């Protein structure tokens, strides 16, 4: 991703010539070095994007407010460096997971829809946008859940507010992930 | 059998197993309730068949119950702030 | 095959014994009983058949075809010591 931007349709033939000449590569140990059992360019592939997508959802969940404030952030004011408990989860308020839902959203369309053509010499193998959602929801998952027994603890949201962080992510598990 | 893993929970990072128990629902078939201090491995110990049944059920790796399975059994502890390796 | 899928050293789905490969495996070990017991001249078809040998060889190409449960009731059936005291705990 940081490699081959999106919005480098060059960066992203380049990418797509680089696996063309990963494919030449794992081709030329399979037929001229000969080896039986060369790396599978599919999975070499594979490990290159859960590891891409998991150096994402960490940098998304340790920088939500940062990535959220400058991509979509609904007041100017809150696009700048937000106290680390509001990048991270905040006990005070639901926003931080509004906005990590949105992050969420964001990155699976871009793996769905740059990458998982740019990338599709195993088509079979490599649907870039499926990975991508379900990466970033486990990773998710386990954190939401986390906030949400926190907030339990302190209720300083209104109940309202969880019934309507409810209705998002009752919404965004039946869109992405169900 | 139920298999009881204590894992340290890491955000950003990868929540860490810390150990694996397993208890043979056998025992409690006779037993109805036990209390019992399950004492922790850091992977869980086989013979020849569970070895023979795991490497059987890791070709078949597209069955979900099976992934499940054999990710569920190749589960070990994450070695580090107090060991790798058990014995049996 | 400890190494091609139980254990940890390639990324291959190690091919199983195939149906085909289980059959022909089947039917060479039904002539190589049929050549040991050379029309009686050889071993009783009973000793073959009762042969723990075969039966053993048998029994490991039975697991090759086996479903998911049953591969997994069979694992908990087996495993039996994975309930009588971890050490190194």
């Amino acid at each position: 991703r940081n490699n081959f931007p999106a919005s480098s349709p060059e960066r992203l033939q380049d990418l797509k010539s680089t696996v063309d000449l990963l494919t030449s590569i794992t081709f030329f140990r399979m037929k001229v070095q000969e080896l039986q059992s060369p790396p599978r360019a599919s999975q070499v592939v594979k490990d290159c994007v859960k590891a891409c997508l998991n150096s994402t959802y960490e940098y998304i969940f340790n920088n939500c407010h940062e990535l959220y404030g400058r991509e979509y952030q609904t007041d100017p004011a809150k696009k700048g460096e937000v106290p680390p408990e509001e990048q991270g989860p905040s006990i005070k308020n639901l926003d931080f997971w509004s906005k990590l839902i949105t992050l969420i959203v964001s990155i699976i369309e871009e793996d769905k829809n740059s990458y998982t053509p740019c990338l599709n010499q195993f088509p079979q193998e490599l649907n870039v946008g499926k990975i991508s959602a379900e990466v970033m929801w486990s990773l998710f998952a386990q954190d939401m859940k986390y906030a949400m027994e926190e907030h339990d603890k302190h209720r300083l949201c209104k109940s309202a507010d969880y019934m309507n962080l409810h209705f998002k992510v009752k919404w965004l598990y039946n869109e992405y992930v169900a | 059998e139920l298999q009881v893993c204590v894992k340290d929970y890491c955000f950003a990072r990868e929540d860490r197993t810390v150990g694996l128990a397993v208890l043979q629902l056998r025992e409690l078939a006779q037993r109805g309730s036990a209390a019992c201090w399950l004492p922790l491995g850091r992977r869980i110990h086989m013979d020849d068949t569970g070895l023979t049944v795991l490497r059987i059920l890791s070709q078949r790796s597209n069955d979900e119950v099976a992934k499940e399975f054999v990710k569920l059994k190749s589960d070990t502890r994450s070695a580090e702030e107090g060991g790798a390796a058990p014995a049996p | 095959f400890l190494s091609k899928l139980k254990d940890h050293m390639v990324r291959e789905e190690a091919k199983s014994l195939t149906p085909k490969q289980c059959a022909v495996v089947e039917l060479a070990l039904d002539t190589i009983k049929q050549y040991f017991h050379a029309g009686g001249v050889g071993l009783k078809k009973t000793f073959l058949e009762k042969s723990p040998d075969l039966q053993s060889l048998r029994y490991a190409l039975s697991l090759y075809t086996q479903a998911t449960d049953l591969l997994i009731k069979t694992f908990v059936q087996t495993q039996s010591a994975q309930g009588s005291g971890v050490e190194d705990p």
